């Protein structure tokens, strides 16, 4: 048996965007401009993005990103090896009462 | 109930011949969720209708 639970929160002003993070950045093998790498860094973090938005009858509408990531095991690439990412994601927009819960 | 960067999109946008205007103009206050347009008092009350 097992059993988790993970719950980020933010407080932030009406029409404007907010984030809170938790996780590791993998550096990887290159990215490609017009001739050469500029190495860059994939994220594996448990992140809550939202931007809020009030209205007259006591309702917000939300537009909501949230995720947990993890490191995953690492896999042959070419001659090399490199490290994949284990996901879990869910992007919405919705609509809900003030101060009770719905289920995404 | 909606957003006033699509609506101020809707009701101007790209050109003349689109836009329900002639020689006014919308703009965005994000900050209020708010449209502030500049044009002629009768045009006022119909694009009000409309996105009312």
């Amino acid at each position: 048996k097992a059993e988790i639970i993970s719950s980020p929160r933010l407080i932030t002003t009406n029409k404007q965007p907010a984030y809170i993070e938790q996780g590791t950045e993998i550096p990887y093998l290159e990215s490609s401009s017009s001739g050469a790498s500029t190495v860059a860094f994939k994220k594996a973090v448990l992140s809550l993005k939202v931007t809020p938005q009030i209205t007259p009858d006591n309702r917000l509408v939300l537009d909501l990103s949230v995720t947990q990531d993890r490191r995953g095991e690492t896999v042959k690439t070419g001659t090399g090896e490199a490290v994949s990412i284990d996901t879990q994601r869910i992007g919405t927009q919705v609509l809900v009462n003030n101060g009770e819960t719905v289920v995404l | 109930f909606a957003k006033a960067s699509d609506i101020a999109a809707m009701i101007g946008g790209e050109g003349n011949v689109n836009m329900l205007s002639e020689r006014g103009s919308i703009s965005i206050d994000e900050r209020t969720n708010s449209l502030l347009i500049r044009e002629l008092p009768d045009n006022i009350a119909v694009i009000r209708e409309i996105i009312e």
